[PDB]
RNA sequence: UGGGAGAGGGUGGUGGAAUUCCCGGAGUAGCGGUGAAAUGCGCAGAUACCGGGAGGAACGCCGAUGGCGAAGGCAGCCACCUGGUCCACCCGUGACGCUGAGGCGCGAAAGCGUGGGGAGCAAACCGGAUUAGAUACCCGGGUAGUCCACGCCCUAAACG
RNA sequence: CCGAGGGUAGGGCCCGUGACUGGGGCGAAGUCGUAACAAGGUAGCUGUACCGGAAGGUGCGGCUGGAU
RNA sequence: CGCGGGGUGGAGCAGCCUGGUAGCUCGUCGGGCUCAUAACCCGAAGGUCGUCGGUUCAAAUCCGGCCCCCGCAACCA
RNA sequence: GGGGGGAACCUGGGGAACUGAAACAUCUCAGUACCCAGAGGAGAGGAAAGAGAAAUCGACUCCCUGAGUAGCGGCGAGCGA
RNA sequence: UGGUUCGUGGAGCCAUGGGGGAAUCUGGGCGGACCACCGCCUAAGGCUAAGUACUCCGGGUGACCGAUAGCGCACCAGUAC
RNA sequence: GAGCUAGCCCUGGCCAGGGUGAAGCUGGGGUGAGACCCAGUGGAGGCCCGAACCGGUGGGGGAUGCAAACCCCUCGGAUGA
RNA sequence: GAAUGCCGGCAUGAGUAACGAUAAAGAGGGUGAGAAUCCCUCUCGCCGUAAGCCCAAGGGUUCCUACGCAAUGGUCGUCAGCGUAGGGUUAGGCGGGACCUAAGGUGAAGCCGAAAGGCGUAGCCGAAGGGCAGCCGGUUAAUAUUCCGGCCCUUCCCGCAGGUGCGAUGGGGGGACGCUCUAGGCUAGGGGGACCGGAGCCAUGGACGAGCCCGGCCAGAAGCGCAGGGUGGGAGGUAGGCAAAUCCGCCUCCCAACAAGCUCUGCGUGGUGGGGAAGCCCGCGGGUGACAACCCCCCGAAGCCAGGGAGCCAAGAAAAGCCUCUAAGCACAACCUGCGGGAACCCGUACCGCAAACCGACACAGGUGGGCGGGUGCAAGAGCACUCAGGCGCGCGGGAGAACCCUCGCCAAGGAACUCUGCAAGUUGGCCCCGUAACUUCGGGAGAAGGGGUGCUCCCUGGGGUGAUGAGCCCCGGGGAGCCGCAGUGAACAGGCUCUGGCGACUGUUUACCAAAAACACAGCUCUCUGCGAACUCGUAAGAGGAGGUAUAGGGAGCGACGCUUGCCCGGUGCCGGAAGGUCAAGGGGAGGGGUGCAAGCCCCGAACCGAAGCCCCGGUGAACGGCGGCCGUAACUAUAACGGUCCUAAGGUAGCGAAAUUCCUUGUCGGGUAAGUUCCGACCUGCACGAAAAGCGUAACGACCGGAGCGCUGUCUCGGCGAGGGACCCGGUGAAAUUGAACUGGCCGUGAAGAUGCGGCCUACCCGUGGCAGGACGAAAAGACCCCGUGGAGCUUUACUGCAGCC
RNA sequence: CGAUGUCGGCUCGUCGCAUCCUGGGGCUGAAGAAGGUCCCAAGGGUUGGGCUGUUCGCCCAUUAAAGCGGCACGCGAGCUG
């Protein structure tokens, strides 16, 4: 039956992806804590 | 002047469509319209904020002369009575002389063929727009706009009508179709004759279908819903309501007068609706 | 062919008296009601008067034992459409006449269906009287209905 | 092949019958009130509708087979 | 099994709660009106206030126990 | 000239609740946690329209004392110069 | 209304969202409602390092741990998953 | 966090084959004119049987399963909401 | 030493269950140390609207080759989607971009918000929509509509020649659109051929035959024909299309029209370029056949011409590209036509792709959009049976042939007796014909019910299409004689039926993952709110929705098609109406009283009166919240009571229903059905406790809903029996888990914290396994969900308390 | 209460005897047959249905009789719901 994952290349990168999250405080306080963690994949690898 | 059916499905016991004798043109000019974004109910925020719509035909919205202050003098051919989905009435193609082409609606009686023009020196004869106080007491009239060049407001349903009352000083008194008696001021212009599709009440949708082709979701009961979603829901049991029936957000819906108190358009109403 | 009077029918407009409601003036202690009282209405300013506006139903005198129609039935005035009946002339046809089982059409009032309209009046209903009791005759409120459009119902002391 | 009749299945008419129910006719004297006969104590009868425990009451319309 | 109202003239109710005093209508009885009955008028009688028990100066009244009579609750298993 | 980063430290603009009160609403947790903006190697504060009773001190900050004092509290729990 | 310990309390001082709304040293605010005296100080413009805090960095020292301990990682970690 | 599910907005796609035979049009009939009747045509429907598709009715298996919702026989919708 | 403790390791169960589809396997040869498992060949089985091919998502070296087997592979493995290494993806035309816009998002203006941020006209972004120029064949181990061959085409730049008022980010046209049905002509795709091409074969009785088997096409500019689509032409005036206009629009005159001309597309032929089977000769491809043939006929689309036609209401995207019109500007320019020459960028292109490469932790019986999806008889069909190309036999086998389980088949005699119920499993089953009841909304019921025919041979006869009127092929019938079997939808895919009751009208929707229903929804009815900057909702705001709608409309509420209907109570709550009155806050007012100073003066309390909502007060309001009675007596049999008396209420349940989805006593009483009926139906009415929009009483048709009954047929049953294959058992290979204080773990009768293998006393009892059955070990699993407890916690309600948004 | 799974039915029994039948006996108001009561006795037997979830019960047709009970109202690691 069909789970929960259905990947989407595009909605991937829209969600996740860079562009959604410097546009928001939320978004930019998430990269600011990752790159505080030490962290080698800020956004997801998506994979145009 | 309503068409019946067979029932020849049990849908088709009771569903009426209008007639479509009075049409004269089965698809409209070009050059006005222009699309109707479909809502669902959803505001900018995206939200419903007004339940049950969706879901809807698809639709063409059709520019309409609500002022006819535009054109004043110019007179005009009746071109065509056509369809439009988004109006009770039935609309009118105007042909003006200068051939800029207009949509006003449909007012009963109106004829393919004859003649229509809007000003203060127009003829009393059906769907000739005049600003009010050039109109007669005791006629019956249509399009009304309330204040004047801000475009046409009262009586625009299909089978409406207002009547002339009679004036005072630079304002008119309407008899609206709720039988509100209001003072509107008289150079606000108006449309003599009243709306055409006059069995538009007389239609019986048949069955669930035709609201969903109209865009009207179900709309579910109160107290088919439990207490979070609204006052009424819940019991075990059916229940009667309990309480003085109600919102969903919480006022109620047998009696509540909500009319703002201090408005200033109460200043020129006579009397309230009836019945 | 000429002329005649008639509430004959239908459609569309229009006038006026009066009731009720609303607006304003002015004015006070009861109005209304009955056989007599009461419910009620009234000081939150009623009734009575004056003016103005909206609203619907019915057309006083003329008007009668009269007129019109096959019947039901028809009454302000205006028109348009339209039917039956009458008189004279004795022009034309030439017995084409009569009734009529069925059939088809009309068919008061109450009732029914969709949508209007609703001023008065008014079954059901409520109150107050009357009465042993009063679901009634009396009185005060008062919904359908009474009016319009369409479609049904087709009964009667439809009687002369 | 036809075929008397048998069998299966579904219809039509008619008779008897059926707990219970609606009403009627009848049955010297039971109970409740009095609508019609006089202007019957509110003229009556009637078509229809509503109501009522009963006749019957009221509304709307008609008739006089209603007197004064 | 439980809880809480009632019992008063022949019928229906009132009087208690802060004690005294038994009221209303109908019924019944005697007379009047009528030819006569019912209705109407005048007048009249009829009461351990369910009971045993005290309390108190005194109990339909206040408090227990019993007798009928009314209704109510008897739930999670 | 600004934008954008910086483990904390700083200031300002917003700002909870579990919890303590053996329940809980004034209180308390606490202007704490967090959100936002903004400085800089520091920020803040800073030369008296002040303190408070000696006719006395003489800008601000920070430590020790003052001091769990004065006081504030459903005068409860607790807060606290 | 907030800040001060000040929860409206006798509630002053400091900041102020609303309304009223002056004077210039014979002029204003304060000394815990208010009045008097006697004193303090000069608002409604801004600037100013030193002492104070922290520790992503570098060095020094541990009656600190010694591979389940010590930072989550002494090893290709904020990886594999 | 709406890549599952729910709802909506924008844009394309999909639904084999068979069955019943509404309106309407044409002709005939009918009356004074209409209503209306008959024949042919006509192919409407939240219509019928019935696959793909969407479901999940009853029963049997499955129960550390093939599977954290399966499979089998059976069934509902299938031009519409 | 314990914490169902935390991390790590190893036990028990246990050589047990399982090894992931009951589509299926056998043999011979080869390679190898090693083979049921790798390669080849033959025989055999399975899908074959798929289990076969092309895409799109997604996956991101898995594709191809060489060298291998430690591990992944549920066994083995020389094999692989596994390890190592190397090769491998070619584009002006396919798809995306340098073109367009929709929802939406971002967003100079501008609006709003303590901050962060939130809206937002223009514009931009946003595609699987619009626009746009590539078809056929070959080659490589792997790529090709990409490289090569043939044949075609587009944009840009330059150069010539000619023609024209050229010119756009502006005006106009057009692009431009729904659903259902459908006509004509094509093609794709398929069928037949006694004609053409060919390697071959007479097998076992017959057959040298008009014998068998195979194949008989693709693409193709210009031109041409066929079938379509699109399309009126001139003059004049003209205020409108926000400047201009020769374009469009409007008005007038004239011209011909199921036309015609102009233009565009599909299809056919078309110079030409390609392909070409069966077989058998070698070895997962290659040569020949052959110089291949490359004809005719029949079926025929959902696809094409296409924007076609006809009907219907629910009335069916925007912008650009394309054509035209002019303004600035230039009118040596600038465009338009024809040719010639040059220029032509970036991304993807391997491979799986209904799956062992994607989402399900797995090489998992699950889920995943589009296209092709052949043949034959089945009436048709994408259905079912068997098959073509093509691809698989599902990554453990071999054996035996117990109980018992799953799945399938059959049965005597009875036919629901089993049973909570015919649960389940049977009969009927397709088509054609005859025939089909009450009831009813006239449609229906209804395929009602119930029967009759259905194969094959021969003969005669009708209609339609293609043709040519013909032949032949195809479709659709009618009649007569005869043949065989138990049976002729001869296998496979196909309703059991009725009567009657309850509930909802109906079709639908719902608790993904225990409830598909009577629940929700529904057209329909009613009440109420709402005059536009509407009412309402979301947001502090801005602003949106409402709605670019306007009372025949929009919000809320409740019943819920339809027929007949919907009574009484305004006492309390609610809502609506009411300028009087009473109560009432800040404020106005300042009678007096107080503090201080020597004083003007400063400061503080402060009564009468004025004073809004709201409440109190006066009315209305039931398709608003709600409620609609006791006790006693009475009729010439008894029995009951149509009467009367009395108390309370605001008013005392009308019609219609009634032991019902409601009826405790109760299996109420009577009747029907049954041999028998706590159920069902028809009645009675003593309704604990129906009853009129939480609607009342009915109601044709519909329902996988729930009771009742009957016919038909059955393994449901008395009452079991046999057979089948998939486990189970045996052998070889791999090989877990819940659980587990330790164990050397018997019964009866006592006993103990009550129900003992362990204590006591008797009785029985050699050590150890295997297949089984399940009474116990108060068996496992889960720190009880029912109960209580804690001044635990969380939804929900309200005339609990207090507050807040909102509103007055 | 860190679980002692509950009624009824099906399947499978076993036990007590206060005995439904059958065996033996006493008394009888026991003539005989058939009955009533009491004693001993558990070897074995004790039917099929209608109704309802039924335990029980009512009824139909028979019988020799259609027994009362326990076994966690025996028995869900056997089944059903
Ligand atoms: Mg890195
Ligand atoms: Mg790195
Ligand atoms: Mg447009
Ligand atoms: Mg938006
Ligand atoms: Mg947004
Ligand atoms: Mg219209
Ligand atoms: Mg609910
Ligand atoms: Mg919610
Ligand atoms: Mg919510
Ligand atoms: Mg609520
Ligand atoms: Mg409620
Ligand atoms: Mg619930
Ligand atoms: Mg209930
Ligand atoms: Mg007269
Ligand atoms: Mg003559
Ligand atoms: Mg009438
Ligand atoms: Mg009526
Ligand atoms: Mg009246
Ligand atoms: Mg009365
Ligand atoms: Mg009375
Ligand atoms: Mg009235
Ligand atoms: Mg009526
Ligand atoms: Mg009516
Ligand atoms: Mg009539
Ligand atoms: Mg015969
Ligand atoms: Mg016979
Ligand atoms: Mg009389
Ligand atoms: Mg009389
Ligand atoms: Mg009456
Ligand atoms: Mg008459
Ligand atoms: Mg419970
Ligand atoms: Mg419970
Ligand atoms: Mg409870
Ligand atoms: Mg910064
Ligand atoms: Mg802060
Ligand atoms: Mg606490
Ligand atoms: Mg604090
Ligand atoms: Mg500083
Ligand atoms: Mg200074
Ligand atoms: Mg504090
Ligand atoms: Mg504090
Ligand atoms: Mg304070
Ligand atoms: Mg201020
Ligand atoms: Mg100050
Ligand atoms: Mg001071
Ligand atoms: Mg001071
Ligand atoms: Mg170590
Ligand atoms: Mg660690
Ligand atoms: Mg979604
Ligand atoms: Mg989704
Ligand atoms: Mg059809
Ligand atoms: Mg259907
Ligand atoms: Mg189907
Ligand atoms: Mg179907
Ligand atoms: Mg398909
Ligand atoms: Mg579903
Ligand atoms: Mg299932
Ligand atoms: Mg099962
Ligand atoms: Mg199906
Ligand atoms: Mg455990
Ligand atoms: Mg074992
Ligand atoms: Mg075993
Ligand atoms: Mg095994
Ligand atoms: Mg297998
Ligand atoms: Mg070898
Ligand atoms: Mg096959
Ligand atoms: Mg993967
Ligand atoms: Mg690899
Ligand atoms: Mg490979
Ligand atoms: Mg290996
Ligand atoms: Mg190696
Ligand atoms: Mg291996
Ligand atoms: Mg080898
Ligand atoms: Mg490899
Ligand atoms: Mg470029
Ligand atoms: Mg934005
Ligand atoms: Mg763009
Ligand atoms: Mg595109
Ligand atoms: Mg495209
Ligand atoms: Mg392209
Ligand atoms: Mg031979
Ligand atoms: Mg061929
Ligand atoms: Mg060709
Ligand atoms: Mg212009
Ligand atoms: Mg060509
Ligand atoms: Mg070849
Ligand atoms: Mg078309
Ligand atoms: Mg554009
Ligand atoms: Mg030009
Ligand atoms: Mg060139
Ligand atoms: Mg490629
Ligand atoms: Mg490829
Ligand atoms: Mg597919
Ligand atoms: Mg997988
Ligand atoms: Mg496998
Ligand atoms: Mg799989
Ligand atoms: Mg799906
Ligand atoms: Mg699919
Ligand atoms: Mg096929
Ligand atoms: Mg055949
Ligand atoms: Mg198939
Ligand atoms: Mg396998
Ligand atoms: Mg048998
Ligand atoms: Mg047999
Ligand atoms: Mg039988
Ligand atoms: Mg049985
Ligand atoms: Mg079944
Ligand atoms: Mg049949
Ligand atoms: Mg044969
Ligand atoms: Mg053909
Ligand atoms: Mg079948
Ligand atoms: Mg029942
Ligand atoms: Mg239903
Ligand atoms: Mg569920
Ligand atoms: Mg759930
Ligand atoms: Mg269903
Ligand atoms: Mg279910
Ligand atoms: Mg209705
Ligand atoms: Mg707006
Ligand atoms: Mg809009
Ligand atoms: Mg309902
Ligand atoms: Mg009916
Ligand atoms: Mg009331
Ligand atoms: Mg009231
Ligand atoms: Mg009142
Ligand atoms: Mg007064
Ligand atoms: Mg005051
Ligand atoms: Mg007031
Ligand atoms: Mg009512
Ligand atoms: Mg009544
Ligand atoms: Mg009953
Ligand atoms: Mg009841
Ligand atoms: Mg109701
Ligand atoms: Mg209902
Ligand atoms: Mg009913
Ligand atoms: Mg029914
Ligand atoms: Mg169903
Ligand atoms: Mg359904
Ligand atoms: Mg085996
Ligand atoms: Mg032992
Ligand atoms: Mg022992
Ligand atoms: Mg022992
Ligand atoms: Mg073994
Ligand atoms: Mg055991
Ligand atoms: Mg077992
Ligand atoms: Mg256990
Ligand atoms: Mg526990
Ligand atoms: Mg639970
Ligand atoms: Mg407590
Ligand atoms: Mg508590
Ligand atoms: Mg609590
Ligand atoms: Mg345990
Ligand atoms: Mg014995
Ligand atoms: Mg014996
Ligand atoms: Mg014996
Ligand atoms: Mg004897
Ligand atoms: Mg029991
Ligand atoms: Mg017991
Ligand atoms: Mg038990
Ligand atoms: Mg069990
Ligand atoms: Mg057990
Ligand atoms: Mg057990
Ligand atoms: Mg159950």
């Amino acid at each position: 039956m069909k789970r929960t994952w259905q990947p989407n290349r595009r909605k991937r990168a829209k969600t996740h992806g860079f562009r959604a999250r410097m546009r928001t405080p939320g978004g930019r306080k998430v990269l600011k804590r990752r790159r505080q963690k030490g962290r080698w994949r800020l956004t997801p690898a998506v994979r145009k | 002047a309503v068409k019946k059916f067979k029932p020849y499905t049990p849908s088709r016991r009771f569903m009426t469509v209008a007639d479509f004798s009075e049409i004269t043109k089965t698809e409209p000019e070009k050059s006005l319209v222009k699309p109707l974004k479909k809502t669902g109910g959803r505001n900018n925020q995206g939200r419903i904020t007004v339940r049950f719509r969706g879901g809807g035909h698809k639709r063409l919205y059709r520019i309409i002369d609500f002022k006819r202050w535009d054109k004043v003098g110019i007179p005009a051919k009746v071109a065509a009575i056509e369809y439009d989905p988004n109006r009770s009435a039935r609309i009118a193609l105007l042909h003006y002389v200068d051939g800029e082409k207009r949509y006003i609606i449909a007012p009963d009686g109106l004829q393919v063929g004859q003649q229509v023009v809007a000003g203060p020196d127009a003829p009393i004869q059906v769907g000739n727009a005049l600003p009010l106080r050039f109109i007669p007491v005791g006629t019956v009239v249509h399009a009304v706009e309330l204040e004047p060049k801000k475009g046409a407001k009262l009586a625009r349903a299909a089978g409406t009508s207002a009547q002339i009352q009679g004036r005072e000083g630079d304002y008119v008194i309407l008899r609206l179709p709720s039988g509100e008696l209001r003072k509107v001021h008289g150079e606000c212009y108006a449309t003599v004759g009243a709306v055409g599709n006059a069995d538009h009440k007389n239609i019986v949708l048949g069955k669930a279908g035709r609201s969903r082709w109209l865009g009207r979701r179900p709309h579910v009961r109160g107290a088919a819903m439990n207490p979070v979603d609204h006052p009424h829901g819940g019991g075990e049991g059916r229940a009667p309501r309990g309480r003085p029936p109600a919102s969903p957000w919480g006022w109620q819906t047998k009696g509540l007068k909500t009319r703002k108190r201090r408005k200033p358009s109460s200043r020129f109403i006579i009397a309230r609706r009836k019945k």
